[PDB]
């Protein structure tokens, strides 16, 4: 359970901050084999300092569908295998749902990728300021925010909370019944269910017009300008959806907060 | 990646001790350097790793005629290094020009570590403002490791001078060092002797021997800043992620600091956080308001009280600052340090951009004015005068800082849609 929470939900740092970083680099017309990143694998948890485990064996990170092909694709699976006589508790349909999970944070993990690489991009530039840099950074800054909420609502809920539990839970289809109620909290706190569905169809709007950023160097000043004023357009509705589902819940409480500190 | 430290001044290089000898504490390392087999952590962004069972912190260590290095020489630390890089003025431009004669062989001191290592991230500079030695040659520095390496980073640990007038050159260094790290470091980490001191005096009873009590306290921060680095969080765990969020705009890059525990020599989210937003518990000395704030606890820390936490401040009205973005307080959370006595479980961190600071800033951006009406106390010195014979880089620097104190001031108010 603790090797799970270092997999695939990802508790280890530097493994996915190894990871995603060094296989973002190479896409695609690229990485279209399971032979190379299988292996990273294996490099990236010795720079964990949590591998050479019996975990560490009986991993598997392949490609579930070759694409057909800006892009915000992900249908790479981490999974994690145990025998058979532990088969039987940790079954075959809480893994498929652990590796659905798991797309969803490597999504995540995109966001970081890109707006690093903005960031980096706007660094290279500093000489003498000029409004025309400052003003364009101000968005990145800006974007760079609600990325720091919706992670510390995710490191709230599914990492966190449901881990006081699942502790106070284990102590023969007692530990069965804990571990489905684990996984089932953690899907509802993903906020994949269909009540959180309009809040969850608002995030990959956000996400668009980041990647739209992040391809862009007026040199093209106003085309991005107008992409800014969409994203803050796009999250104040965010405000108002979230609020009208707690008028008609405990795991929603917590983010109508973070997008939303001292202001209207 | 890995960090490399240069430590300059004597009061930088003891403090700079002082910290290695606080992280010895910290790592499996015995005061010799031989493991422990007692211990999760990692030793490899602050330390060369071999295995000659020492691992060398990867510090590099300049000086300027060795008076204190003798008593850094005579301690159990002299087989936790051994880099062979000590080698033997009183102004800023005294020390710009020794640093500037001999800049051969300490950047070959500083290539040797960069080839020494793969992996380059950044370069934490441990020095004092106006300080003597330090200054100068440190700013000196600063410019030629910014203008060689582009993609790194640069911070810097840096103290005020303020002793509330006596130096009278020191306006003057400390103008010219400002300007050096405005526009040649990404990240300055502020402290002032002044309120260091002042919670000396609240907490111990002391008047004369204080250096060698804030010496401690500085340590004590400088390895809280760097538990979030050396042990393993997700958030900010990098140096650069960490600064890219805490910067709002490429002028204001000056984080305050705090520490939740007064004195060391249960308890729940929201007293900690409440204790932390007072000024007492602050380490750095009209309406001025912070723009952007980051706190990091370590400690057992349950994490759903977080939340009802920061809910809690945002009922409190202690939310009585408006900048102009909806860019917000921020919470980290990290554990604490296992492997050493750890007494007062659970403290805190804050890092943070408040403009207070600016009126300590005019304070020298009205000395030296004043010294600039009398002209009699720049005190001549003949390199001084040959490295600039109409002193108007003086005058340049005081323009680009009244630029910094503008930006400051419009940085204040929730109107930053025009330039200050």
């Amino acid at each position: 359970y603790e090797a799970l929470r270092h997999f695939l939900l990802m508790e280890d740092g530097e493994f996915a901050q190894s990871l995603s970083d060094l296989l973002f680099e190479k896409l695609p017309g690229e990485l279209l084999n399971p032979l190379v990143l299988n292996s990273v694998l294996s490099k990236a948890l010795q720079c964990s300092l949590h591998g050479d485990t019996p975990h560490a064996s009986n991993l598997s990170l392949a490609l579930k569908y070759l694409p057909e092909v800006p892009d915000v694709l992900s249908c790479l699976e981490l999974r994690y295998k145990v025998d058979w006589p532990l088969n039987i508790v940790i079954t075959e349909g809480c893994v498929s749902k652990y590796s659905g999970v798991f797309s969803f944070l490597l999504q995540l993990k995109l966001m970081m990728w890109a707006l690093k690489d903005v960031c980096f991009h706007l660094k290279r530039t500093a000489m003498a300021g000029s409004v025309q840099f400052r003003q364009l950074q101000l968005f990145k800054h800006e974007m760079q925010h609600f990325v720091k909420v919706i992670q510390g609502y995710i490191a709230n809920q599914i990492l966190h909370v449901t881990w006081c539990e699942f502790r106070a839970r284990l102590a023969l289809e007692e530990i069965q019944r804990a571990h489905a109620e684990y996984l089932h909290k953690a899907v509802f706190r993903g906020l994949l269910t269909e009540k959180a569905a309009p809040v969850m169809n608002v995030i990959h709007s956000i996400f668009s017009l980041v990647l739209k950023f992040r391809s862009q160097l007026h040199p093209n000043f106003a085309l991005m300008q107008q992409s800014y004023n969409t994203f803050k357009y796009y999250s104040h509705f965010l405000f108002k959806v979230v609020t009208k589902l707690v008028n008609r819940q405990p795991h929603l409480e917590d983010f109508l907060l973070r997008i939303n500190f001292n202001n209207y | 990646r890995e960090i490399i430290t240069l430590q300059l001044g004597q009061c930088g290089n003891q403090i700079g001790f002082e910290f290695w000898k606080q992280l010895c504490a910290e790592h499996g390392i015995s005061p010799e350097g031989i493991v422990e087999e007692f211990a999760t952590d990692r030793k490899d962004v602050f330390f060369y790793q071999a295995d000659d069972e020492h691992y060398i912190p990867r510090a590099v260590l300049l000086d300027l005629e060795p008076r204190v290095i003798h008593s850094i020489l005579n301690s159990p630390y002299a087989k936790l290094y051994n880099p062979e890089n000590i080698y033997l003025g009183n102004n800023w431009a005294s020390g710009f020009s020794q640093g500037e004669k001999i800049h051969e062989d300490i950047f070959d001191i500083i290539d040797r570590e960069a080839d020494g290592s793969d992996s380059l991230e950044g370069f934490v500079l441990c020095h004092s403002i106006a300080g003597g030695t330090g200054s100068g040659l440190g700013s000196y520095l600063l410019e030629r490791l910014n203008d060689r390496y582009p993609k790194k980073l640069v911070q810097t640990y840096s103290v005020f001078p303020n002793q509330d007038e006596d130096v009278v050159v020191q306006p003057y260094n400390s103008l010219l060092t400002l300007k050096r790290l405005t526009q040649n470091a990404d990240c300055v980490v502020v402290l002032d002797n002044t309120a260091l001191n002042r919670i000396a005096t609240d907490r111990l009873h002391i008047q004369n021997p204080s250096f060698s009590q804030i010496n401690q306290l500085v340590s004590t921060i400088m390895s809280a800043s760097t538990t979030t680095l050396r042990y393993p969080g997700y958030m900010n765990n990098d140096l650069i992620g960490l600064i890219a969020s805490l910067i709002p705009t490429p002028r204001l890059h000056f984080l305050m600091t705090g520490y939740t525990p007064l004195t060391t020599d249960k308890t729940t989210v929201l007293d900690v956080m409440r204790r932390l937003l007072q000024p007492k518990n602050v380490m750095v000395s009209t309406n001025h308001c912070y723009i952007a704030i980051l706190n990091i606890i370590q400690g057992e820390v349950d994490p759903t009280q977080v939340h009802k936490s920061l809910q809690r401040i945002r009922e409190r009205k202690l939310a009585n600052f408006i900048p102009w973005g909806p860019a917000s307080i921020q919470v980290a959370l990290s554990r604490k340090s296992p492997y050493l006595p750890s007494a007062h479980r659970v403290s805190g961190l804050m890092m943070a951009n408040h403009t207070s600071i600016s009126s300590l800033f005019e304070r020298t951006c009205r000395q030296y004015d004043k010294l600039r009406k009398r002209e009699a106390f720049l005190e001549q010195f003949r390199k001084e005068d040959m490295f600039k014979d109409n002193f108007d880089e003086m005058d340049t620097s005081r323009e680009i800082v009244q630029q910094l104190i503008d930006e400051y001031h419009a940085a204040t108010r929730p109107d930053y849609i025009s330039w200050g």
